[PDB]
């Protein structure tokens, strides 16, 4: 529940294979959470604070 | 693609799966409900006429 | 015309593992639907074990067709045929 | 699974009798295989196991922050002076005949968790249930007595396999299966065809 | 590059020849060049190399190139696996691609195409054309629900009703 | 589910016996006897008694699958030696080795005062 | 059902090998230069130092389903100090006048070096070799 | 359904649990890892349907995979570590054990092998109880590069009439191997035998590892303190070189290599040296650590692992990759805000000095995410590319089948090969040989 | 040297010495005109295209070229009776099983 | 020599679920990530009023324990009140193949 | 809610204690090691198994119903 | 037959009646165990 | 003489003896059946008149069903599957009540002691609640507030640990034997040194310590096993290894009279 309320959403399809907007940038650091994010299509997209 | 290259079947199981020493390497287990759920049309015989009597 | 003579037959004389298959499969079909056996059973019920012994035995009836891909068949019968496994 | 991203399903389930006691009699309640550990990399589970007994021996809660200033060769230490093996080997013994185990086995407490996936509603059969009106095909899901389905890889590796009858019974007979009349030189199935 | 060739002796030795490499695909015009061995001159792209050389070059190019990704890895593929590959994309004319504008393109049976990506478009086609099938493909008889002629389905079992008169 | 019946380990079914003995092909005067809804406590043991005879060959115990409650003991011993007189003796000795062992923990308890 | 080879080795190096319950001795017979046997031993069971005379023998007698004695009365050629059961599995010719025979004792690796005297030898399956310190 | 062997015909037996259960070996080919997986069983309703799975998709005919034409199915990592345990040459087992062992086969012919050790008290050898699950009249002769008759190390493997004569077992071995020990008994014993041999092989050794017992731990990752020490002083030369390198760059006193820009150049030779360094490291790693080492001998047994992994285990973790190049600078000039503009060192370019006993610093940790978010992203989308490839391989390929007159054609009837693979050979069957012809000088051929 | 094959020779010899008892010391049976001519006759049993016409036998010749050179490479006179010591017998029941491996190493039709 | 700002704590770069894993360094990051994404699937005390909460479907562990290694944040996020999961005696070893 | 009746690994009844723990915990103010040791509790599975336990049976009861 | 959430007080009330508590506004209106003999077993 | 047993140490509930003269399959049989094999008295049946806690019915059956009972009487009382009756009769089963309920402002605690036993016992000292607090008040079970009412029957068979480890009358049977290395049944796992990497075990003082002098002993066999037998309550630790022993003999003589009757 914790997670789920401190959620981030990206509007980019979850579709395509362009990995680079996926990857997390340097400036996540401090940001966003380098390690939880989901697998598989949604994996770069969905982001936690 | 939805209906005639693959479509649902009746005669069929899904589960998981668990390692098994103990069996050998062409032998499946197999769940007791899953065995007695799934059935297979053997048709009478006089070689297993007894046997399928006492099935029944 | 298409159907080529008995001899002057280019396809291998050996058995298919795929025809072996598919014969085994129609001798125990027609043996559970009650059909004739040709080979004496010793206290076996299992109509895969007795098209096993029958191949074996070379006591099957059926026939193989081979067909090419133009359309001519070549008749083979189970009794000539060799079986490798 | 455990809080390393190890995730395992119960192979068998054994009694305390059988399952191996170390040299105090305790007989641990998981057994994980060691060749989880190497491919997957997984060096912070036997740390966070390590940690846990020193803190169980010790009984103050231990400290599992990431860039926590303590070692692995200060948790070690102070294993050793709880009186057990540094590197947290203990002897253990084979519950069948009792015999010590050749090789020491790596013990101790570790948390794990039971994730919602269970096999009592990840289990499924079907035998001729209801079937979809549109296609008179077997339904979607379990919780609906749904049926499985055939994709189109598993259908070209049966095709790769040979096994033609078995496709045919499959998708015209474990399936759903109609017979239609068609004229000889129309060949159309709008064909009248009063049965009685 | 060091090369087996073969040793006065008879035993293949190492000759450490020099081999240039270029970024760009200009075969037509590099290959004239003189000093150069144009005999063993290879290119990346099979396309080039079909242009330039001929239909089995581009198919022994292609296939060189597909056993260089597959063994880039380590995996190992059987050569006939590669071979029948590289000759249902050049059994034709040109170069087949394994896409919906390649063999989906071809004139075989029109349910075959039809379970590929176009799936309508096909369908239109034949009807404006008028196509007949054989239904001797796999997807025809898998849409019929009939056997298809594969492996056991290939032949057909019959009879004889002389031989089951003697084995009686 | 399906869970096994927790009580059917140690219970013996319907219309089972406790012990079934048949002979086996592979070695001469080997025997194989099946035993029903039992452990390694008893097979190791008897085992163990077993190969302290020096007429006794070969006795080895197998149990085939975790789930059921049953294992198999393969007796072998020299001609003329019946493998159930073996079993028998060896179960004999099991029973007097037990007996002393508790005649001994009792005396000891009792000599001490707590 | 006989002894076919029989000679006293001296080891001149014992080299464990990493392996802390079997170890490799190298040895040369004390009456014939050219004789060698090399030999892998369990020293947890038979210890053997550098420099150390042993006598070594083959023998042929002592399907066949190995039995415990029994009884103290049977009786055999057990008159040594570690006796061990292998095959022969490779001869090979050195120089054209040396013959060295191969034996797999469990695993353990034997090579025996000699003279054609060694033809007694037999790639056979029954082969015992024993050891006296 | 990856590939052919993904869907087998098996053997029902029936069982007090609600889960399946399949052989260890047949996880391989189904890439299955009790994870959760779930599979699908299908019942045939017909006698055709029941012959045709028994007699043309069958696990013991699968056994070798016409992909590779050698046995995709193999021993599984824990019983493979347990035979390789069992065969050492040190390895002695009691009357009792091997009793048991020898029941445990259940096609064991009835005579107790003979003890390799008899005056001292009876002792089997591992590879002699081993030897009896193989069956008779198998051969087998593998020399690795520094075998020999007399292998002090008891590498490569000789097996003579079903009786292994030395060497360890490992992946090589028995493992999928195409002249490993499971083709060579499909090939001449038959399916049957080859399931037969498997079965047996994984009760022995499962037998003997519960009566003998396997573990890892944290010591096993741990190096005593010289080779922490030389392998910190490999780490430190390594970024001295780093920074000298730098250093002559920006005097503008390196040739960068022709055709590649500078920068190019110069990060290609620091990657270089950083990967040179963590090798260097997983050898000293890899030299330190014992034959008792669980890690060490469980990559020994070729079960898993690798030297990546005992080097970033217990050495170095190593240089950290995001699209083929170390980490950019994110933000303007720096890669991360703790470093300042124009760092070029290791430690700000995602170069990790701190294996995973030790830890990594807050920088090498994000580097470490990065690259991991890196190879998560480039595993979920070749998945589907790959996925999507196969899809269309399979409807290209989908009509070409062999007829009877050994020649491949599509449903059109166009022949796309003459003969099969231009031999007509089944690809189970091929194995790879060597020709003595190619090979040899004249005078050796000669004579 | 180390290619793709459909039979393994080395194995067939090995098999064939080990149940026949091959022994170095007795001197072979075998004779250099009956080894040419069992090659050659073994050479010639090998068939994997059947078809009475020139085109046919072309291609079948053609097809075993790659397996003719290893049969040759192998089953020489000097290795038959210099690296190898097979009997007449042994060499019979190697070919014989060399020809059975061969012909069950053939491409099954209807094979997908 | 300036760091005209530094860190509270670099463990606060994890997120909820990260920081319920126990030394993530120690770990491999998609380990870590693996970790995250299989925490949210943990069955455990989600709320205190659970009897009242009619929810469509809950998940109850019989009895909660807080782990014996606590990462220091994870009393922030009250997980030892709340714990999702128990302490069971582990040992890494291969006993019966199973 | 409440702490297990039995240990899980050994089987140590441990319920009996845990009053006893809380008191020794707040009338003497002595460290949790020491309290376990004073208990009874030898193997460190009981001791974790008291250690880690929550008590949610009194936040439960916190409501009205 | 039914019992108030906050007042827990038995209402007994029939068909064709508010489901509001007497006593109170609230009208969870909960709904009291079965009579019927209930066995549990440790296992 | 036979085995003979060197009791180290005893206690209420802890006894620490050594087994000499006794093969190491018989001991492990004996701990096995001591763990498993020994019949004991604990709820099996709980039934729910009134049950409106916080926690659940299954739940607090099932800490019901951990709750130690007396067994010195065991052997006295009869399986209910064995004797002809309804349903828990007198003669095989133990009928306790549990009856609780909060009030104003003091939570309830429901312990051992609460429970009454309803049946009669015939004068055996069978069934009783086992209470070693300190305190004295037992093992906690659960806690009412104000309107919380429990009101639940007990029915405790015989039985034993196999069938669920409720019935379990040892917590922990720690076993050990060879302390020195003298059988090199383990080789200690050592990075610097074996000796100083593993601390000597407690036994270790009752043996001679190895002398790297003398090789090593491969006619050994284990021997000298020191076990220590703690008791969760029910029933003393002398008396849950005499009845281990004893349950490990009536299961040689079934098998010899299967065997005879056979
Ligand atoms: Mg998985
Ligand atoms: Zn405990
Ligand atoms: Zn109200
Ligand atoms: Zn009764």
């Amino acid at each position: 529940t914790l997670s789920h309320l401190r959620r981030t959403n990206t509007p980019i399809g979850r579709d395509g294979k362009l990995a680079k907007p996926r990857q997390l940038h340097n400036t996540h650091w401090g940001l966003v959470c380098p390690a939880e994010t989901p697998e598989g299509q949604a994996c770069g997209l969905v982001k936690n604070l | 693609r939805g209906n005639l290259m693959g479509k649902r079947v009746d005669f069929s199981a899904r589960t998981v799966i668990s390692g098994d020493p103990n069996l050998e390497l062409d032998q499946v287990g197999v769940p007791k409900s899953i065995a007695k759920t799934l059935t297979y049309p053997e048709v009478v015989t006089p070689y297993n006429i007894d046997r399928l009597t006492q099935l029944v | 015309e298409k159907a080529i003579p008995k001899d002057q037959r280019a396809t291998t004389p050996y058995m298919t593992k795929y025809e072996r298959a598919r014969i085994l499969g129609t001798r125990a079909l027609q043996i559970s639907m009650n059909a004739p056996v040709f080979v004496d059973l010793e206290g076996e019920t299992d109509p895969l074990r007795i098209a096993m012994k029958e191949l074996a035995e070379k006591k099957i009836p059926l026939v193989i067709r081979r067909y090419l891909p133009d359309g001519s068949f070549e008749d083979w019968s189970v009794e000539e045929l060799i079986v490798d496994l | 699974a455990s809080r390393h991203g190890q995730k395992g399903t119960i192979g068998i389930t054994y009694r305390r009798e059988d399952m191996p006691f170390t040299a105090e009699g305790i007989v641990p309640d998981l057994i994980i295989n060691p060749h989880a550990i190497p491919s997957r990399m997984t060096v912070a589970h036997l740390i966070e196991c390590l940690l846990s007994k020193v803190a169980a021996l010790s009984g103050n809660e231990g400290d599992a922050s990431p860039f926590t200033d303590i070692t692995v060769e200060g948790i070690s230490k102070l294993l050793r002076e709880h009186g057990y093996q540094s590197r947290g080997f203990e002897v253990m013994y084979n519950g069948h005949t009792g015999k010590k185990l050749m090789a020491q086995i790596f013990f101790g407490p570790t948390y794990y968790q039971r994730l919602r996936h269970m096999v009592d509603d990840k289990i499924h059969a079907r035998a001729r249930g209801p079937m979809q009106v549109l296609t008179r095909q077997p339904v979607e899901g379990r919780s609906r007595d749904g049926g499985l389905r055939f994709g189109e890889m598993e259908r070209d590796c049966m095709i790769a396999h040979g096994a033609a009858s078995f496709l045919k019974e499959r998708l015209m007979e474990a399936s759903d299966a109609f017979r239609v009349h068609i004229c000889g030189i129309c060949g159309l199935m709008t064909v009248i065809a009063k049965l009685n | 590059y060091d090369r087996k060739v073969p040793s006065p002796t008879g035993e293949y030795v190492k000759e450490p020849e020099w081999v240039l490499e270029t970024d760009g695909v200009n075969l037509s015009e590099v290959m004239t060049v003189p000093g150069i061995d144009p005999t063993r001159i290879y290119t990346n792209s099979f396309i080039d190399i079909m242009e330039v050389l001929g239909i089995e070059a581009g198919r022994a190019a292609l296939y060189k190139e597909v056993y260089n990704v597959i063994a880039s890895d380590g995996s190992y593929v059987n050569y006939r696996h590669m071979a029948l590959l590289v000759d249902v994309m050049t059994t034709q004319g040109g170069l087949t691609s394994v896409t919906r504008h390649g063999f989906n393109r071809s004139n075989t049976g029109a349910l075959m195409r039809c379970s590929f990506e176009e799936t309508v478009e096909i369908l239109f086609e034949a009807g404006a054309s008028a196509e007949l099938d054989d239904c001797r493909g796999v997807s025809e008889n898998v849409i019929l629900g009939q056997m298809a002629p594969i492996g056991t389905g290939a032949f057909d079992v019959m009879i004889d009703e002389e031989s089951l008169v003697k084995y009686m | 589910m399906n869970a096994p019946d927790r009580f059917e380990l140690f219970l013996l079914g319907e219309g089972e016996s406790k012990l079934k003995i048949d002979p086996d092909t592979k070695a001469p005067n080997a025997v194989v006897i099946t035993f029903e809804k039992e452990d390694h406590t008893l097979g190791n043991l008897i085992r163990a008694e077993l190969l302290n005879d020096r007429k006794v060959l070969f006795a080895a115990y197998k149990v085939e699958h975790p789930f059921f409650a049953r294992f198999k003991l393969r007796i072998q011993t020299t001609e003329g030696y019946d493998p159930k007189d073996a079993l028998k003796n060896a179960c004999n000795s099991i029973i007097n080795k037990l007996g002393a062992l508790k005649t001994n923990f009792e005396t000891e308890w009792n000599l001490q005062t707590l | 059902s006989n002894t076919l080879f029989d000679d006293i080795f001296q080891v001149s190096e014992v080299d464990p090998g990493r392996y802390n319950k079997v170890c490799r001795i190298e040895a040369a017979s004390t009456t014939q230069d050219q004789c060698k046997l090399t030999l892998d031993i369990n020293v947890e069971l038979f210890p053997v130092a550098a420099q150390d005379s042993l006598t070594v023998t083959i023998a042929s007698s002592l399907t066949r389903s190995w039995r415990p004695p029994q009884a103290g009365d049977r009786s055999l050629a057990d008159d040594y100090d570690y006796v061990m059961y292998g095959t022969a599995y490779k001869f090979e010719e050195v120089s054209k006048d040396l013959i060295a025979v191969y034996y797999s004792f469990g695993g353990l690796l034997m090579r025996l070096e000699g003279n054609y005297r060694n033809l007694n030898n037999l790639k056979q399956e029954n082969a015992y070799l024993l050891i006296r310190r | 359904s990856l590939h052919k062997m993904s869907m087998m015909a098996h053997r029902v037996k029936v069982i007090p649990y609600s889960t399946f259960r399949l052989n260890l070996s047949v996880t391989s080919p189904y890439n299955a890892d009790f994870d959760g997986d779930e599979m699908n069983l299908h019942v045939p309703q017909s006698e055709e349907t029941r012959a045709e799975l028994s007699q043309l998709c069958a696990v013991p005919l699968q056994i070798v995979s016409p992909q590779s034409n050698k046995p995709c199915m193999g021993i599984v990592q824990d019983t493979l570590c347990g035979i390789r345990k069992l065969t050492l040459r040190d390895t002695f087992i009691e009357l009792d054990q091997v009793l048991n062992m020898l029941y445990w086969v259940p096609d064991w012919d009835g005579v107790i092998p003979t003890p390799a050790i008899i005056k001292p008290k009876p002792l089997w050898s591992g590879k002699q109880i081993l030897s009896v699950a193989i069956p008779n009249g198998i051969h087998l002769q593998r020399f690795d590069e520094g075998t020999t008759l007399l292998s002090p190390k008891d590498n490569g493997m000789l097996i003579i009439d079903g009786q292994i004569i030395f060497g360890v077992v490992e992946k090589k071995t028995v493992g999928s191997s195409n002249g490993g020990l499971i083709h060579v008994v499909t090939r001449e014993k038959g399916p049957q035998v080859c399931a037969k041999l498997f079965g047996n092989i994984q009760k022995v050794v499962n037998f003997w590892l519960l009566h003998n017992g396997f573990s890892t731990g944290i010591g096993d990752t741990i190096a005593d303190g010289p080779t922490m020490r030389e392998i910190t002083e490999t780490i430190a030369e390594a970024k001295k070189k780093v920074l000298d390198v730098t250093k002559e760059a920006q005097a503008n006193l390196l040739t960068a290599k022709h055709g590649m820009t500078l920068r190019e150049s110069f990060e290609d030779n620091v990657v270089r040296f950083l990967n040179e360094a963590r090798d260097k490291a997983g050898r000293l790693a890899e030299v330190n650590l014992k034959d008792l080492n669980n890690v060490k001998q469980m990559v020994m047994a070729g079960s898993k692992g690798s030297f990546i992994n005992i080097a970033q285990m217990s050495a170095c973790v190593g240089q950290q990759s995001v699209e083929g190049k170390r980490i950019a600078f994110g933000f303007v000039d720096r890669t991360l805000p703790h470093f300042s503009k124009d760092d070029y060192s290791p430690e700000s370019k995602g170069f990790v000095e701190n294996s995973y006993l030790r830890g990594l610093t807050p920088q090498e940790f994000f580097f470490h995410a990065m690259g991991g978010r890196e190879g998560l992203i480039d595993t979920a989308v070749k998945t589907a590319e790959t996925g999507y490839i196969q899809r269309r391989l399979v409807k290209a390929l989908e009509d070409i089948m062999v007829h009877y007159d050994n020649t491949t054609r599509n449903s059109l009837g166009n022949v796309i090969q003459f003969i099969y693979g231009e031999d007509g050979m089944d690809a189970a069957h091929i194995e790879k040989q060597s020709l003595d012809t190619i090979g040899g000088s004249d005078a050796a051929f000669e004579k | 040297a180390n290619w793709p094959l459909p039979v393994n020779i080395r194995r067939i010899i090995q098999n064939a010495q080990q149940t026949f008892h091959i022994d170095h010391t007795k001197p072979s049976d075998l004779t250099i005109k009956d080894i040419v001519l069992g090659v050659k006759d073994l050479q010639e049993n090998l068939l994997v295209l059947r078809g009475k016409n020139e085109i046919i036998q072309n291609a079948q010749r053609d097809a075993v070229t790659l397996f003719c050179c290893l049969l040759r490479s192998r089953l020489a006179t000097r290795r038959v009776l210099q690296e190898y010591r097979l009997t007449k017998q042994a060499f019979d029941w190697v070919l014989s099983n060399i020809e059975a491996q061969f012909l069950r190493s053939v491409v099954h039709p209807g094979e997908m | 020599t300036t760091f005209t700002h530094c860190e509270i704590h670099p463990s606060m770069i994890l997120g909820v679920a990260a920081s319920i894993i126990p030394f993530p360094d120690h770990n491999q990051s998609p380990r870590n990530t693996y970790q995250s994404a299989m925490g949210k699937q943990a069955m455990g005390v989600f709320l205190t009023n659970y009897n009242v909460r009619m929810d469509t479907m809950a998940n109850i562990l019989y009895y909660p324990q807080k782990p014996l290694g606590t990462t220091r944040a994870m009393e922030y996020l009250k997980f030892r009140e709340l714990p999702a999961g128990q302490n069971a005696i582990v040992a890494i070893a291969c006993y019966s193949g199973y | 809610m409440i702490v297990p009746v039995r240990c899980f690994s050994c089987g140590k009844v441990v319920g009996d204690k845990w009053e006893s723990y809380l008191n020794l915990l707040q009338e003497d103010e002595l460290d949790e090691g020491t309290a376990l040791s004073r208990l009874g509790l030898k193997r460190y599975c009981c001791r974790r198994m008291i250690l880690t336990h929550v008590d949610l049976i009194e936040k439960f009861l916190r409501y009205n119903p | 037959k039914y019992i108030c959430a906050e007042c827990s007080s038995k209402l007994s009330l029939s068909r064709t009646d508010a489901v509001r508590c007497k006593d109170c506004g609230h009208r969870i209106l909960l709904k009291a165990r079965t009579k019927r003999l209930v066995q549990f077993e440790a296992r | 003489e036979g085995p003979q047993v060197k009791i180290r140490e005893a206690s209420k509930d802890n006894v620490d003896f050594i087994l000499s003269n006794v093969d190491l399959a018989m001991a492990n049989s004996l701990r096995r059946v001591m763990i498993a094999e020994i019949p004991t008295l604990a709820i099996d049946s709980v039934e729910v008149e009134t049950n409106t806690t916080v926690l659940a019915d299954e739940f607090i059956a099932h800490r019901l069903g951990l709750i130690p009972l007396q067994s010195m009487d065991i052997e006295q009382l009869e399986y209910s599957r064995d004797c002809f009756c309804e349903d828990h009769c007198d003669k095989c089963s133990v009928v306790l009540t549990l009856q609780a309920f909060g009030e104003s402002e003091s939570t309830t605690n429901v312990y051992s002691k609460d429970l009454v036993i309803v049946s009669n016992l015939m004068g055996r000292n069978i069934g009783h609640p086992i209470i070693q607090d300190k305190e004295g008040n037992g093992v906690l079970i659960c806690k009412l507030r104000k309107g919380q009412e429990l009101k639940l029957t007990c029915v405790a068979k015989k039985g034993i640990a196999k069938e669920h480890a409720k019935w379990g009358p040892a917590a922990a049977i720690e076993f050990e034997y060879d302390p020195w290395n003298k059988l090199k049944h383990t080789d200690y796992w050592y990075e610097q040194d074996s000796a100083k990497e593993w601390p000597q075990s407690k036994n270790c003082e009752y043996e001679d310590p190895p002398n790297e002098g003398d090789p090593f002993d491969y006619k050994a066999q284990a021997d000298t096993f020191y076990m220590n037998v703690e008791s969760v309550g029910s029933i003393p630790v002398d008396q849950v290894v005499v009845r281990g022993i004893d349950t490990l003999q009536k299961k040689v003589a079934s098998i010899l009279l299967a065997l005879t009757q056979m």
